[PDB]
């Protein structure tokens, strides 16, 4: 396999991926960073969005 | 900051033409670490 | 014996225009020199609370806001007022009151400052005459006072503590972004679209 | 004229701008960090 056909197989089982506690991990945190961004540029709306998607995801255990 | 200007300047005869050419620092934009492989894909470090 | 050097007699005759003054000083043509303090100010014209009211500004930062209305509300102040008897008069928002200890203090409203008083000497105040480009005389600036809150517990004060105390709460320069591509991409593709543009324009050169 | 990219910087671990410094105590497990390290040191190479 080439790495372009990697990539793409990767993309499908994302897509087909309904979780994994490394990727859920990594969404968290790439959401975290997107609210940071967010709150630096003042925009009360996305921010709520933002926040009730990690209360979504959250509550471990 | 501490330099916010760059400046040239060109009195162009070749019909008086004083030409200033000055670049501006804005403001710095941060990001959270990231990895870029070598087939071009970006990710979370 | 140093000489005058000044011999020549030479006189100008100008006349200066004077006007009569609303009020004289009494037994001492003395004046206070007051520095102004930040949150003291002086509005010199008459009080209208119609125009006030309508530009009060409101802003999203909370220092500056607080420190405006503080300003605001300590502003020494006038106003025309009706008199009883069908008279106009001149009323004021401010007072100065003198302690059995011979101490001043600036009043406005409730708010009482303090003045600490020293003593200069050789300092004295002119009028600006420049349209004939000389300075004349008015009176002599015998004291210099400072203004200072009376207590801690003064409004003004800990209106003022909290507006400093949170001013310097504030610091975030750097505004945080995402990538979502190489950085370094555009430096590539524009220096292979440069590489490209040179090779063509040398061709074009060769062939001019 | 926009955000033109002048480097990169290294990050200090569990600072304000490392990826640990959210991620809570369970999620540093995943991740294959140490709950008590402490951060204050740089990754070069």
């Amino acid at each position: 396999l080439s790495n372009d056909e990697v990539n793409s197989i990767v993309k499908m089982k994302q897509s087909l991926s309904s979780n994994t506690g490394f990727n859920t991990v990594l969404k968290k945190a790439q959401l975290q960073e997107e609210l940071e961004e967010a709150r630096d540029a003042h925009d009360h709306e996305r921010v709520a969005r933002i926040e009730a998607e990690l209360k979504s995801i959250g509550a471990e255990s | 900051w501490e330099e916010p200007r760059l400046i040239l300047d060109q009195p162009a005869q070749h019909d008086n033409i004083n030409k200033r050419y000055e670049i501006r620092f804005g403001k710095i934009y941060l990001s959270r670490p990231t990895m870029t492989e070598a087939d071009g894909t970006t990710h979370a470090m | 014996h140093t000489k005058s050097v000044y011999d020549n007699g030479e006189t100008l005759d100008i006349s200066l225009p004077i006007h009569p003054k609303s009020h004289i000083p009494q037994g001492k043509q003395d004046r206070w020199v007051v520095k102004l303090p930040d949150f003291l100010d002086i509005n010199a014209e008459p009080f209208d609370p119609r125009p006030f009211e309508m530009n009060v500004k409101t802003h999203e930062d909370k220092n500056q806001e607080l420190l405006d209305k503080l300003i605001a509300v300590n502003t020494v102040r006038w106003r025309y007022a009706k008199s009883e008897t069908g008279g106009i008069f001149k009323e004021t928002n401010s007072q100065i009151i003198q302690w059995e200890d011979g101490t001043y203090s600036l009043r406005v409203g409730s708010e009482i400052f303090d003045m600490f008083t020293t003593n200069t000497d050789d300092n004295y105040l002119v009028s600006e005459h420049n349209e004939e480009g000389i300075l004349m005389t008015e009176s002599t600036l015998s004291k210099s006072v400072k203004l200072v809150p009376a207590s801690f517990q003064s409004t003004t004060h800990q209106k003022l503590a909290k507006a400093l105390s949170a001013k310097q709460k504030k610091e975030s320069y750097a505004r945080s972004v995402v990538t979502k591509e190489d950085p370094e991409e555009r430096q590539r593709r524009l220096e292979s679209q440069e590489n490209e543009r040179y090779r063509l324009e040398r061709r074009r050169k060769q062939a001019e | 004229g926009n955000k033109v990219h002048i480097g990169k910087v290294p990050i200090m671990l569990r600072s304000k701008f490392c990826s640990l410094r959210t991620l809570d105590e369970v999620d540093l497990y995943k991740m294959k960090e140490c709950p008590y390290d402490m951060g204050g040191y740089f990754v070069i190479n």
